Order: C-alpha cells, then sequence, then structure tokens
RNA sequence: GGUUCUCCCCGAAAGCUAUUUAGGUAGCGCCUCGUGAAUUCAUCUCCGGGGGUAGAGCACUGUUUCGGCAAGGGGGUCAUCCCGACUUACCAACCCGAUGCAAACUGCGAAUACCGGAGAAUGUUAUCACGGGAGACACACGGCGGGUGCUAACGUCCGUCGUGAAGAGGGAAACAACCCAGACCGCCAGCUAAGGUCCCAAAGUCAUGGUUAAGUGGGAAACGAUGUGGGAAGGCCCAGACAGCCAGGAUGUUGGCUUAGAAGCAGCCAUCAUUUAAAGAAAGCGUAAUAGCUCACUGGUCGAGUCGGCCUGCGCGGAAGA
RNA sequence: UCCUCCUAAAGAGUAACGGAGGAGCACGAAGGUUGGCUAAUCCUGGUCGGACAUCAGGAGGUUAGUGCAAUGGCAUAAGCC
RNA sequence: GCUCAACGGAUAAAAGGUACUCCGGGGAUAACAGGCUGAUACCGCCCAAGAGUUCAUAUCGACGGCGGUGUUUGGCACCUCGAUGUCGGCUCAUCACAUCCUGGGGCUGAAGUAGGUCCCAAGGGUAUGGCUGUUCGCCAUUUAAAGUGGUACGCGAGCUG
RNA sequence: UGCCUGGCGGCCGUAGCGCGGUGGUCCCACCUGACCCCAUGCCGAACUCAGAAGUGAAACGCCGUAGCGCCGAUGGUAGUGUGGGGUCUCCCCAUGCGAGAGUAGGGAACUGCCAGGCAA
C-alpha cells in the first residue's frame, strides 16, 4: 500500500523550493547511479501520515511519476528543526 | 590591567594576480612564509617576496606539500 | 532572607545636599531574635548593606554559640 | 552545577545567537525534549531541571543531558560606574538554538515519561516540546 | 559676548596622526579658485587574483556527555615478613564507536568588499598633479556587522551606508535624526510616490470570498481553557458506541511493615489465583484500624455519531497608579 | 613608548579604564659557508637503576625543537653536530 | 654622553593648602530635581519537592521560571551652572489603590467568640506624647484604625533654620 | 614497437599506508675484503675504496586484494549582495550568488625524455 503519487519539479533553487513547502509540497530526489538524478515533488500530508510506520524506512516503495512505476527505497531524510514536518527525502533508486 | 597593543605593521599581498610589476617591486609582505619564492623572485630577510625581474605576476599551488608559489611570467 | 524586615532612611550626619536626600542608612531587624543593627558608614547603600549583613552575621552566630556555651 | 573544569580563557565575548541547532535527533534514549524557542539555559537551571526529572520516575531510567554551558557570562558589581574593565565571571550559560534536544531518557513507559518532561519544562525559560525516537 | 547693504556660482568636516594635548593648534583627507595634462576616473559585463569572516566541522589546541575495552587508584578477604597471593555494591587516563561547543581552534569555506587587465554606452573631466584662500578636528540618530553594559538606556566605543547638521515640501495627530522626495521664480492647470478615501479633512458607506464578539483591531510574557474557523489522520461504531438510568465492583487476604497499625489506603512488596454478564490484591474520602460511599471494568435500557491528540488562522484571561 | 594574538565585519587600516601575554636584551658563536644528521612521548628487554639517567630494538610521526612572549613559518629544514 | 619611560623629548634645574579666597568660562562636566532604563528595590504570577498528624495548593512554599509598577539605592549625563534654595517640623492640601478601619462575598486546619487568606470596593475616617535636627524607629497609653505611595521623596515670591 | 630495469621530471594522496602473491641472464639491493685515497665526537654500521664466490630474505619495483586514508556529484539545507515587510534580542518575501557535513558512487594512478636487458 506504499504507493506515492508525485510529480516532476521544474523550478529548482532555494526560492522555488521554499515557495513549494509553503503550499504543502516538499521536494525530494531520486538517484540510483544508473540513470539521471530525478527531481521529484511529493505531497506533504500523505507522506507525513505514512512515515509513522516502520515499513516506510525499509521496504521497497513504489513512487509513481508520469505513469512510471519506479521501485525505490528511502535512504536519507532531512526533517524540519522543530515543527513536525519534512523538508527533503533522499530516495535511493534500487 | 590590560589595554596594551602594538601598532599593526601592514602585512599581506601588495600586488595581486594579473598585476604587471617592475623589477624590485615588493609583492608580498609575508610575516611567516605562507608564500614561497617560485621563479624570478627572491625571498628577503623579512620573507618579503620581491620581484627579481619584471613582468606578470602569477600564483601557483605546485609542490609535493601544497604550498603557494609566486612566479613571474616574463613578458 | 524571607523574615528580615529591612528598612532604609536618610542617613543622619554631615555631608551636603547629597546626604540630605539619600537613603544611605540601613537597619536589619531579625524577627525570630528581635535584634537590631544600624549602620551608616559608606555613601553607597550596598557598601553600607555589606557592613550591615557582616555584623548581623557575627551577632546571631555568636549569640547561639554563647547560648550553647552557657548551657554546657 | 555542570561547570567546565579548567577552562582555556576566563572571560569571553557576548556574541550573537543565530541560525538553527545541530543535535536535532534523539540519539541516546527513546524520548527526548527538544527546545522550540530561542534563548539561554543557565547552569543552575539544568541542575534544577535534572532533579525534577529524577523524582518524576522515582528511581529508574537513564537521563542524558545533551547540552553543556561552557560559556561564561559576566556581571558587573552592584552600584559600579561603567567601564573599569570587564565584570567577574558569575554564571555559565548554554546558547540554545531552536531545535536543540535538551534531555532524553530511556527505560520508562512513554506515558510516564510524558509526565516527567512537563515538570522539567516548567522549570526552563524557553518554550519546549516532546519528541520521540525517529527511526530515520 | 557682538560683528551692520544685495544678488549669482560651488560647497565641507566633526576623521586619522602628534601635541603639559584633549573645548586649542599644525600636516594630510574632505571645500573652493586658477593653470596644465593622459578614454585619466566612476558604474556594468567578462577575465585574471589572493584572502579565512558568516556558515559548517572536531584530525589538531582546549572543552563535554554516554556506551565498550581498561592500566592504575579505594574498601576488604590474607603470607596481617613479603614476593604479590583472592575478591570487589566502586573511581578512572590512554584507545575505539556515537553527540555537542569556541573571539584568542581549522584537515573545509561562500556572498559581498578589494587590486589589476580587457571591452561598450553614458557623465557640463566626474580623476590626477602643481599654486592662491579656507573651514573643520565636541558630531546626532536610524539600518546592518560588533566590543562594552543586564543580548538595560534617546548610554558609551568603532566599522559601513543613509538622512539631520547645512533641507524646506507630503505622510507617521504633534515629532531634526524614520518613510516618500531635492524648493531658480510666477500660474484659481494636469498625472503620480509614501500614506489614505464614514465624519472633523481631500478622496470608495466600492466590488468579490472568508475570519473575529473582545471595542480585539486601539500597549506585553511564562502558563491556563469543551472561545471559534480551516486541514490532515487515528480510536470505537445501527454484530448498536459516547453520556445518562438500573446491578455487581467481591473470595482466599487484619496478605509478609520492625507479627502493636495504616484491612484495594504514607516511607512497606509483588503486579497472584478463581467466578464470569464482570471487577484493579486499586483513584479518593473517613476511621489507630474497620465500618461506610464511589469510580474503573462488565450486562439490560433508550438508540445514533462520539471521543482524544496533532498541524494552523483569529480571539479571551494572565493586566494594578498617581 | 615598543612587540604578538583577538575584538576587526575573509585586502590594508580601525576605538574604549575591552579580553590575554611580552621587551628596555642576548651572541666572537647562538654569525658566514661547506659537509653531515634527525625529533616528542610511550612499549618490550637490560648491572647497581627507582614513575623518571645512559644501552639495544619497536611503535610513533613532528604531539619536538626553535637564546626569551605570542602568531605565522620551518625537513630543500630556519631544528641538531 | 639622556628610565629626556609624561618615551615627537616645554627648562640644565620645581612639591602642597585654600572653608579668607578671586576672575574668566561650562550644563562640553558633577551634587539636588526631571527624562530614558529597571541591574537592585517592591508587588503579582507559573511549576511543585516538601512542611502542614493523614493530605502538595486552609495556610506557607525549597531548587527554578516569566512579568508588572517607576516608590529605594544606582546606571547613563538628555534639560538648567548670565542660579532650578535642599533635610525635618509647621500650615494647608490633592490624587491613585497594591485596603489599616468601616461595607459586601468565597474558602478554612471556620463550633461559638476572635482570627488566617483571597476577591469587589477609594464615600468618609485614619492618634496624643517621651527621646533625637530628625525622617525612620523604639517605648508609654489609646483608638474602629493609627494604611502604603504620587504630587521638584507636595508645599521658603507662606513660616521656622 | 612489445614487455621489464635504471636515471631525471611533469603532476601531487583517485597517485599514500595495510594484507597476500611474485622477479634476479641484465639491471638493482644485500653481500666479500679493506693496509692505502678517505671516514667514525667509539665502531668501514653510515660515508669511501678494491671487488663480487652467494642470495632475492630484507630493501626496491611489479601484480592482486577495498580493510583504512583519499576523491566525490545530483537534490536539499546553512549563510548572504541588493530591494521590500513583520510578532523587527530575530526571521520572512521578491531576486541573484550558493556552500560545509552527509548519500549514491569513483578509486588501489597517469604520463614525458633518455640509457641497457630481453625479443621482434
Amino acid at each position: 500500500m506504499f504507493t506515492i503519487n508525485a510529480e516532476v519539479r521544474k523550478e529548482q533553487g532555494k526560492g522555488a523550493s521554499r515557495r513549494l513547502r509553503a503550499a504543502n509540497k516538499f521536494p525530494a530526489i531520486i538517484y540510483g547511479g544508473k540513470e539521471a538524478p530525478l527531481a521529484i515533488e511529493l505531497d506533504h500530508d500523505k507522506v507525513m501520515n505514512m512515515q509513522a510506520k516502520a515499513e516506510f524506512y525499509s521496504e521497497v516503495l513504489t513512487i509513481v511519476v508520469d505513469g512510471k512505476e519506479i521501485k525505490v527505497k528511502a535512504q536519507d531524510v532531512q526533517r524540519h528543526p522543530y515543527k513536525p514536518k519534512l523538508q527533503h527525502i533522499d530516495f535511493v533508486r534500487a | 590591567r590590560n589595554g596594551r597593543d602594538s601598532e599593526a605593521k601592514r602585512l599581506g599581498v601588495k600586488r595581486f594576480g594579473g598585476e604587471s610589476v617592475l623589477a624590485g617591486s615588493i609583492i608580498v609582505r609575508q610575516r611567516g612564509t605562507k608564500f614561497h619564492a617560485g621563479a624570478n623572485v627572491g625571498c628577503g630577510r623579512d620573507h618579503t617576496l620581491f620581484a627579481k625581474a619584471d613582468g606578470k605576476v602569477k600564483f601557483e599551488v605546485k609542490g609535493p606539500k601544497n604550498r603557494k608559489f609566486i612566479s613571474i611570467e616574463a613578458e | 532572607p524571607a523574615d528580615l524586615r529591612i528598612d532604609t532612611f536618610r542617613s543622619s550626619g554631615a555631608g551636603g545636599q547629597h546626604v540630605n536626600t539619600t537613603d544611605s542608612a540601613i537597619r536589619i531587624t531579625h524577627l525570630p531574635t528581635g535584634i537590631v543593627v544600624e549602620c551608616q558608614d559608606e555613601r553607597s547603600q550596598h557598601k553600607n548593606k555589606a557592613k550591615a549583613l557582616s555584623v548581623l552575621g557575627a551577632r546571631i552566630h555568636a549569640a547561639e554559640m554563647a547560648k550553647r556555651q552557657q548551657a554546657e | 552545577m555542570l561547570q567546565p573544569k579548567r577552562t582555556k580563557f576566563r572571560k569571553m565575548h557576548k556574541g550573537r545567537n543565530r541560525g538553527l541547532a545541530q543535535g536535532t535527533d534523539v540519539s541516546f534514549g527513546s524520548f527526548g525534549l527538544k527546545a522550540v524557542g530561542r534563548g539561554r539555559l543557565t547552569a543552575r537551571q539544568i541542575e534544577a531541571a535534572r532533579r525534577a526529572m529524577t523524582r518524576a520516575v522515582k528511581r529508574q531510567g537513564k537521563i542524558w543531558i545533551r547540552v553543556f554551558p561552557d560559556k561564561p557570562i559576566t556581571e558587573k558589581p552592584l552600584a559600579v560606574r561603567m567601564g573599569k574593565g570587564k565584570g567577574n565571571v558569575e554564571y555559565w550559560v548554554a546558547l540554545i538554538q531552536p531545535g536543540k534536544v535538551l534531555y532524553e531518557m530511556d527505560g520508562v513507559p512513554e506515558e510516564l515519561a510524558r509526565e516527567a518532561f512537563k515538570l522539567a519544562a516548567a522549570k526552563l525559560p524557553i518554550k519546549t516540546t516532546f519528541v520521540t525516537k525517529t527511526v530515520m
């Protein structure tokens, strides 16, 4: 049931990124070493209400971008300092 | 009790990269030896790297221990 | 310092305009014992309060020792 | 009172307090108190806070104090004119940037630990909160 | 202290250095006038450069928390000659793994600033040198970086810029120093900046969707709460919940305090076992203690949404002067 | 008065009765040159010898040394003979 | 040949008192008073170990925290040095409310009387003496109570000294 | 030219340590001898000379191994120039510049000029 619907980021940069986080959309990345690194924007609430389970940091996740059923694993995640929110997740493409 | 201090003695670089200097112009008033003499420059007693000839000043980072050299590209 | 009735007033003595309008004299009254210590030496109240606490120290400490000494 | 034994220099500059924190994740126990606000924990405040947590659990648990003062804050003596040199060292403080984990325990039930930090939090100046161990 | 007629042009500084010097004066920076000179000089784009600050980090200088390993140190059991026999509810360096902190720490390192070179546009040579004439060397506040001070002061001391000084005009009721903006003169003409458009007072009782009940807006915090709106998620749930209303809520067990005592009840232990639609050897009151009365939990009943957290907009109390 | 660091905002400069330390000399070799060489601190073994002389080996890597304070520098040694 | 170290060195050569004072100047620079601030002072508030036989919150409240007032001592020198006369008493006042009495309520470790504490309340009232220059305070004796403060720590073109 | 070896460099940890294996006809190292040219603050250990019967252990060079060191994106975050705003002891917005640390991963070098050996 770990299917995340997300899109492709078109505007990168600190300005662009912070503007997104203030609209319940946080940026994430996908790198696996055998493809081009893909800049992905996910929905905040769904992922926040998903990471609470242990299965999120170990299992093979299925991020859906443009129809593609890519199988990734969550490697690193940068949390917000004090507010219980997220800022960036490092999805290692496995 | 404190308040004693010495009048600063104007250290640092005097002619930066790309400068065209004449023979004898002081390039760096180095206290230690942070910059080592490369080509066409001499190291004075105050470790003052001065232009032994004239031309164009060019910095380098060669040497087996990564130490900055100051050599002059002859015109 | 929770039962120490501390008062302050215009110090009585020589000086000038300063001494007429300066609460530079302190009195420490200790409620459990009922001992009084007046002091007006320095200009600053705090320098004066320093001497005040010092003398009151001696007082209660020494009286309690004398009490035990006499009782023994 | 958690004072640095044998410091390098007696007195040091005031200095500003900006940016965010570093010790963000619960890294020793299972429950931690992270400070949200910004400010400065004086030495005796930590000691006071430590006693509060200890009696909350009565005996058990392992309390880890994450922060340590190390910065001397001086004070000028009462009724003294400006200048004349810097004041004497009085009490030690710890700059707490927003998002810094202060204390963290382990070996107690979650609910009982929730009781523990509220006693401590009242005895600290800056606004705090409660955070659990992140799997990461 | 005072220094008397008019217009036109340009226009400072309150800084450094030294001074029996600190309210004075001299040199230089800044001002003016004159002469003479090079795309000299300024902005931007590109290129060549060095830096070690903000940040970050802990190999170093120091500092610090916990865990593992662990010489030596402490109390003891002994040959109370020892050699070094045996333990230990202990402390603990060097090491190894993990987390922090620094103006006088740096294996890293920006943005700007600064120096040079090249190339366009623009600027009544704005630059430099020489000579005539000065004034000034008490600065003030605001923004940003800082020492000091209590991260107090319309405080003080520097750096950098802005305005005031030496600048009126409009706004912030009034208000040098804040915002907007540089008055050559006249005009009963027009468009705008800041800030405003119910009325004093010029201009929308304008249009659209929401929020607040307190005159908030129109002074302030820790902390407190079924104030109220929005969002996401979770628990239980017409195999009938939540709240009321009917019963039980006990048996071994005054369970072993130090058998005088805390009988589910102070500093005492452990969290037993039956009956089951159900009941904790427990949440309070009361007794030396009991007695006594409740709640958890559990059945019938009426019968539908209810409960507690989390993210946040706007409020309320916390709030007492002459 | 003079010197070093910091405050000092990464060129230079920059104040306070701001935070920390020094100097008013030394040397005929401690200068010049040529040639040569290398530390500290621990461990193991070893006569008196011991935590701590000298000897041999090892780990170590400039934590040393620099006539004197601090910073920068130094094995091409500026350190040692 | 110079600790000419007050180190750009006035002389080769020099210490103090002035309340007997005098002159030129300064609010550039102090003391009284005002302003900014609130370290200190005073008052309120949060948490709760614990005391209170039992019981944290009748009443107190450790280790700690956040505030309010501008009454104390101070900080800073912004106004005045071609003058702003200051202590205390006397006389006369006036306001604020953190209330001393009187009035109305809560709780109580409130039987009753008499009290502890908190809330609302500023209409009125709120001593006489001995001592000291006294403010303050102690003491005597009252009273329903002998309030705490602002007002140039009210008030000298009204007084006293 | 191909493979080894020696010298002198460029560049300077992706080029350095550790573990295991391997090379002697040449080359190199250890070695044999030492009265004399020389040398030991004692000693042919080191330096130097006259040689080379022996060995490839050590040393050196090469090959493999990633266990350390090192290198290192993309994205995000810290900071910040300039212009605005606020609950303005601090942060946010527009906009340009944009790290450190960490993650994927890279990686046990490359190469120049001469002189010999051995083949081609």
